[PDB]
RNA sequence: CGAGCUGGAGAUACGCUUUGACUCGGGGAUGUCCGAAUGGGGAAACCCACCUCGUAAGAGGUAUCCGCAAGGAUGGGAACUCAGGGAACUGAAACAUCUCAGUACCUGAAGGAGAAGAAAGAGAAUUCGAUUCCGUUAGUAGCGGCGAGCGAACCCGGAUCAGCCCAAUCAAGCCGAAGUGGCUGGAAAGCUACACCUCAGAAGGUGAGAGUCCUGUAGGCGAACGAGAGGUCGUUGUUCGUGAAACGAUGACUGAAUCCGCGCGGACCACCGCGCAAGGCUAAAUACUCCCAGUGACCGAUAGCGCAUAGUACCGUGAGGGAAAGGUGAAAAGAACCCCGGGAGGGGAGUGAAAGAGAACCUGAAACCGUGGACUUACAAGCAGUCAUGGCACCUUAUGCGUGUUAUGGCGUGCCUAUUGAAGCAUGAGCCGGCGACUUAGACCUGACGUGCGAGCUUAAGUUGAAAAACGGAGGCGGAGC
RNA sequence: GUAGGGGAGCGUUCAGUCCGCGGAGAAGCCAUACCGGAAGGAGUGGUGGAGCCGACUGAAGUGCGGAUGCCGGCAUGAGU
C-alpha cells in the first residue's frame, strides 16, 4: 500500500529532459532523462549508477556473469536548469505555441 | 490605566480584577475552556454485548478444569472491555460571573507587563506581511514574544500569518486560554476596549 | 485512552528477580516462587537482626566463663565479684579481653576475688 | 503563563481505585458484594404499618411578603400592580399576599391579593391604604 | 415512597419527621378513652435518617 | 491532462502512443447464464419446447395481477417510520393482579425519510388556535396486592411554521511566492553564516529534523454534455388496574336528530362556556447511517471491526459458528564468483552507512535448551531461605560498611483463599509472557472541600459567531409556618 | 493489627503549556556494588536504529500471583 503517490503523481520534469542531482549523493551531477516513471516516482539519469551482479540459470551458455547498469531515483535532482546550476522553476507561458506552454526562474530557456 | 500605540488616549478606564491576578479562578476557567473543547470519541466495546460472537459454550460441569459461559466476556481475549470509554460530553456551563471575570482578570494579568491598544491600521497599507513585520519592529514586537492580534479590518489581520511571531483573533472573540497563553497580547482595536 | 501495562510489570517484576541471587532453582529464576521465597525471606531478615545480638551475647558470655573457669571461677562468679567492685562498670565484649589478652584477664579475675573474700 | 498556573488548592482530591492496595479487597465480605439490589427504601420496615390517609389537596398558595421588607428600606415606591415584579415576590404562578413582621412606621399604599389581620391593623396605623382585587 | 405523601412520613421545619401513635386506629378497639385519643402528634430521629428519602424531593 | 502506457503482478516476449494514447469527469453502445425469473421443467446457474422475420448463421415474443389502452405492480435494501400479531426470564427478595413491556421476535406496506394535520379539540382566560420536535412544567396532578412500582397534560420558552380541495453553487483540472555557501554525516531538510517570500508557516513526500527541493497551501481561473354518532354485553387506550369512570376505540345485538340542532366539558342534572364528527391530500422542523467528507486529551498488531481484509481457511447434515496472520534496505544495489554438501544449510568475496540489514530479513524481553568458565559437591535428613564467621576467586556506581561463590554454626512449619482455627493430609495453581475486575450516565438525592457573586444565586432548549464564545430568564433553589 | 475509616504520595498512557535532547545517535532491551522513608529514581557501560526525557496542569481502558481465569509460548512425565 502507499507507495509514491504522495505526490500528485505527476511528473514535474519529462522523458528527454537534461537534469542534475539535487543534494543526495552524486551531488549537481547531471544527464538526460531516460526512464520516466511517474506513478511511482522513479527517474533514470544517464548520470548515477551501480555494478549489479546477473544470476542467470540460462544465459547463452548461462554461466553467470555481472553487470554494470543505472539506479533509479525519486523527486531529488533538478529539472532542466538553464543558468549553469540548479533551481526551482515554476512559472509557465505561451511562446511559439498557442497550444503549449513552458519553463523558467528568471529566464525562459529549458 | 493604559497608553493607546497610534493615534488617540483613553485606556485610563477599566478597573481591573480584585485582588490583581487571583491565579486559581484562571485555573479553574482555562481548565473548563479545554474541557468544553474536548471531543469525547470513544472506541471502545465495552459489553460482552459489543462485539461479534455467538454465546453458548461447552458444558459447565464435567469439561474439568475449564469454567466458562461464553468467548464475549472481558476476561477472554479479543472479547468485549469491562469499563471502556464510550461517547461522552463533559461539556457544561460554568457560571457567568466567572465567565467574565477571568478574561478580565487576564488583561490585568498582563499589567504586570507588555500590553497593547492600538487604532490607526493603515500604516499596514494592504497586507503584504511584510508591513507587518514593519510595524512590529516599528512598535516594538522583536518577535521573538508570542502575540495574539485582536482586532476587526480583514486586512489587518490577514497581515498577520505566521508561527513565530503572532496569531490572530477577529471582531473580539476573545479566549482566557488564546491570550494567556501568547506572551503579547495586542489588544489593537479599541472598540471592546474602553 | 487506554495504557497497556507495557514495561511497567516487566521493571517490576525484573527488580524482583534481581534480589533473587544464589537461590536455589527454581526460587532464582522464574518471578512468582521467587517473589514469594523473599516473603519468608523479610521475615527472617527482619526477626534475625533482631537476634543476632542475643547470639553474640551468648558467644561473649561463653568465652567469657571459659577464661574464669581457667582462672577458678565461673561467669556467675566472675561478674559477681567484678561488679560487687564498683571498678568495674566494664561489660560489653569482655570475652576478647579473655581470648586475646590472658594476663589482663587474669588481673580482672584477682580483682573479682579481692571483691570477694 | 500556563504552566507556570497553579491549582485550586484543596477543590478535589484524586478519585477511588480498589485495584491493587495490597490487602484491599473491596466492600462486605460474604452478601452484599455483586448486587444492584441494595436498596435503602422499601414496604418490608416499619413505614408501611404506620398508620396514615388524611388526603393531599396543596390547592391556592400565596406569595409571602415580609413586612419588615415593604417598610424599612426602598422609597415607598407605591407597590401597587406592576414594579412589584421587581420588588422580589417573583413567583407568577400564584396571587400575592401580606403578613406583619417587622415593624416601622410608614405611609404605604399596595396592591396584594390578600392579606393577615394584624397586616392590614399595621399598614394603617401608620397610615396608607392596601387595596384588594374587587 | 411516592405512596407515602398522605401517610405521616411528614417532614417538619426543623427537618424532622412526623410518627405518632398507631395504638389502634379502626379496627380491635373497646379498650379505654384516652388511649383512643392516644393518637398522638410523634416521631423519632433515629429511623427519621433514612425517611425523608421516601419523600425527599416532594417535601 | 500532454508523455507515457502494457491491471493488484514481482515476470520474459508482442506492442500502443503528439493524427494526444494512459489516467480522470461525462454520456452512449455491447452485456452469456442464474436469480422477483416470468415459454414450460427444474436438485439456482441446467433440460425441453412453441410462434413470428428469414439468407443458415441470428433477432423479437410466449408468467400472473388491476385496465379503452397508454400504463402500474411482483423482488432487493444496514438502520430509521407506521401497521397486524406478540413473549418470557426478571422485579415484586416466594407468587396469580402487577412489573419487566407493547420490550424481543414474526409478519405486512412505503419512502429518503416516515408518521401526524387543518379542531365535534385542548382548556377554565368567556384565553388558545393544524401536526411533529426540543426545553420546561415534574416525579408535579395522579395510577397501584395504594405493594413493588408506574407517571401525565395545559400554561410558558423554542426549532419550524402553508393550508388546500371535496359529497345535498459544488462537479474533471489548470495557475500559483520565496536560498546559496561552508560544516558534521553513508546520506541535509539538521548546525552555521548571510538572504528572501508570505492573502501562501495546513499537511505529506524527498537517504535525518522540510516556509523558500517536490506535491501542495492562500488566492485566481476553469467546459461540450451533465447532475442541485347513541346505548346494552364483552374490552382496551391515555396517569385510568372497575374504581364514583367520564371520553376515545372497536367484536356482538341495537340503530337518533339535522341549525327554536347536535358532541364535549371525568358518574349524573341545570346553568354556563368550548366546539360544529361520520370525505381526502398536504414539503418543512423529527428519526436513521449501506454509503462519501472532515476531525478526535480513539486504538496502534493479545488493541482497533471478526479481518492491517477473510466471513476466507476451519467446524457443522443444516440453521449457524469462525480463526491467527504486519516490518530487509534510503534505494534492489536483493548477494556474480569461490569453498563443504544430492540437498538443506552455512563460510568467503562483493554491494551497502550498517549484511552487528540476507529474504525463518526492525527491535528481540521472559519461560525453555545448550556451550565454555569461576567457586563448589559422593556419613546428610533437607518450604530451599535468614544471620553469624572462615576459605576461595574477582575490583567499570568498585579496595570497602565491597562483589561472586562457598564450608560450618544458629535460627527457620510455601503463597493465596476460606476460617473458631492452615505448613496443612482442606481450595487454587506446570512455568513465563501478554489480556484481565468498583465504571459510566442523569438540568437526580445527600454530605465534605474549594471557587464566583451573596440576600440574593443561576440559566435550559435554542440563536449567533465558531482557531475563539456571547446571547438566550421559559424555569429551578432560597425568601413562612402550621 | 484483620474487615473499615482518614492522611500524605510513587509509577503508566493520553492532552495543553514550559524547557529542551537526539545520526558524534532517540525510545525500547541488557548488566550494574549509587540515590531516596516506601512506591521508586538517576550515573555510567553493552544493544539498538527514529525518536524522546524533565517541569506544571488536566483526563484516564492507569498498576496482577492467584479467579480449575484468557490467547500464546515453552517445560515435566522421557528418549518412557
Ligand atoms: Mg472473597
Ligand atoms: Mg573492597
Ligand atoms: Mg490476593
Ligand atoms: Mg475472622
Ligand atoms: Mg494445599
Ligand atoms: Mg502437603
Ligand atoms: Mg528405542
Ligand atoms: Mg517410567
Ligand atoms: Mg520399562
Amino acid at each position: 500500500p502507499s507507495a509514491g503517490s504522495h505526490h500528485n503523481d505527476k511528473l514535474h520534469f519529462k522523458k528527454g529532459d537534461t537534469v542534475i542531482v539535487l543534494s543526495g549523493k552524486h551531488k549537481g551531477q547531471t544527464g538526460k532523462v531516460l526512464l520516466a516513471l511517474p506513478r511511482d516516482q522513479k527517474v533514470v539519469v544517464e548520470g548515477v549508477n551501480v555494478i549489479t551482479k546477473n544470476v542467470k540459470p540460462s544465459m547463452t551458455n548461462p554461466q553467470g556473469g555481472q553487470e554494470q547498469r543505472e539506479l533509479a531515483l525519486h523527486a531529488s535532482k533538478v529539472a532542466l536548469v538553464d543558468p549553469e546550476t540548479g533551481k526551482a522553476t515554476r512559472v509557465r507561458k505561451q511562446i511559439v505555441d498557442g497550444k503549449k506552454v513552458r519553463v523558467a526562474v528568471a529566464s525562459g530557456k529549458t | 490605566a493604559q497608553i493607546n500605540v497610534i493615534g488617540q488616549n483613553g485606556g485610563r478606564t477599566i478597573e481591573l480584577p480584585l485582588p490583581e491576578v487571583n491565579s486559581g479562578v484562571l485555573h479553574e476557567v482555562v481548565t473548563w475552556q479545554l474541557a468544553s473543547r474536548r471531543r469525547g470519541t470513544a472506541s471502545t466495546r465495552t459489553r460482552a454485548q459489543v462485539s461479534k460472537t455467538g454465546r453458548k459454550m461447552y458444558g459447565q460441569k464435567g469439561t474439568g478444569n475449564a469454567r466458562h459461559g461464553d468467548r464475549s466476556v472481558p476476561t477472554f481475549v479479543g472479547g468485549g472491555v469491562a469499563f471502556g470509554p464510550k461517547p461522552r460530553s463533559y461539556d457544561y456551563t460554568l457560571p457567568r460571573q466567572v465567565r467574565q471575570l477571568g478574561l478580565a482578570m487576564a488583561i490585568a494579568s498582563r499589567q504586570e507587563g507588555g500590553k497593547l491598544v492600538a487604532v490607526d491600521g493603515f500604516d499596514i497599507a494592504d497586507a503584504k506581511t511584510k508591513n507587518f513585520i514593519s510595524w512590529a519592529k516599528q512598535n516594538g514586537l522583536d518577535g521573538t514574544e508570542k502575540v495574539l492580534l485582536v482586532t476587526d479590518d480583514e486586512n489587518t489581520r490577514r497581515a498577520a500569518r505566521n508561527v513565530s511571531w503572532v496569531s490572530v483573533l477577529p471582531v473580539a472573540g476573545v479566549n482566557v486560554y488564546d491570550i494567556l497563553r501568547h506572551d503579547r497580547l495586542v489588544i489593537d482595536a479599541a472598540a471592546l476596549e474602553i | 485512552p487506554r495504557a497497556k501495562t507495557g514495561i511497567v510489570r516487566r521493571r517490576r517484576h525484573k527488580k524482583v528477580l534481581k534480589r533473587a541471587k544464589g537461590f536455589w532453582g527454581s526460587r532464582s529464576k522464574q518471578y512468582r516462587n521467587a517473589f514469594q521465597t523473599l516473603l519468608n525471606a523479610a521475615t527472617y531478615e527482619y526477626r534475625d537482626r533482631r537476634n543476632k545480638k542475643r547470639d553474640f551475647r551468648r558467644l561473649w558470655i561463653q568465652r567469657i566463663n571459659a577464661g574464669a573457669r581457667l582462672h577458678g571461677m565461673n561467669y556467675s562468679t566472675f561478674i559477681n565479684g567484678l561488679k560487687r567492685a564498683n571498678i568495674d562498670l566494664n561489660r560489653k565484649v569482655l570475652a576478647d579481653i579473655a581470648a586475646r589478652e590472658p594476663e589482663a584477664f587474669k588481673a580482672l579475675v584477682d580483682a573479682s576475688r579481692n571483691a570477694r573474700q | 503563563g500556563s504552566r507556570k498556573d497553579r491549582k485550586r488548592v484543596g477543590r478535589g482530591p484524586g478519585g477511588t481505585d480498589k485495584t491493587a492496595g495490597r490487602g484491599h479487597k473491596g466492600q462486605k465480605s460474604r452478601s452484599g458484594a455483586g448486587k444492584g439490589a441494595f436498596f435503602e427504601g422499601g414496604r418490608s420496615r416499619l413505614i408501611a404499618r404506620l398508620p396514615k390517609r388524611g388526603f393531599n389537596n396543596v390547592g391556592t398558595t400565596y406569595e409571602v411578603v415580609k413586612l419588615s421588607q415593604l417598610q424599612d428600606l426602598e422609597d415607598t415606591t407605591f407597590d401597587r400592580d406592576t414594579l412589584e415584579a421587581y420588588r422580589l415576590v417573583r413567583r407568577k404562578n400564584r396571587p400575592v399576599k401580606l403578613l406583619a413582621s417587622g415593624e416601622i412606621s410608614r405611609a404605604v399604599t399596595v396592591h396584594v391579593d390578600a392579606a393577615s389581620a394584624a397586616a392590614i391593623k399595621a399598614v394603617e396605623a401608620a397610615g396608607g391604604r392596601v387595596v384588594l382585587p374587587e | 415512597t411516592h405512596k407515602m405523601a398522605k401517610r405521616r412520613i411528614k417532614i417538619t421545619g426543623t427537618g424532622k419527621v412526623m410518627a405518632f401513635k398507631s395504638g389502634k386506629r379502626h379496627q380491635n378497639t373497646g379498650k379505654s378513652g384516652d388511649e383512643i385519643r392516644g393518637k398522638g402528634k410523634g416521631f423519632v430521629l433515629a429511623k427519621a435518617e433514612w425517611a425523608r428519602m421516601k419523600l425527599m424531593l416532594p417535601r
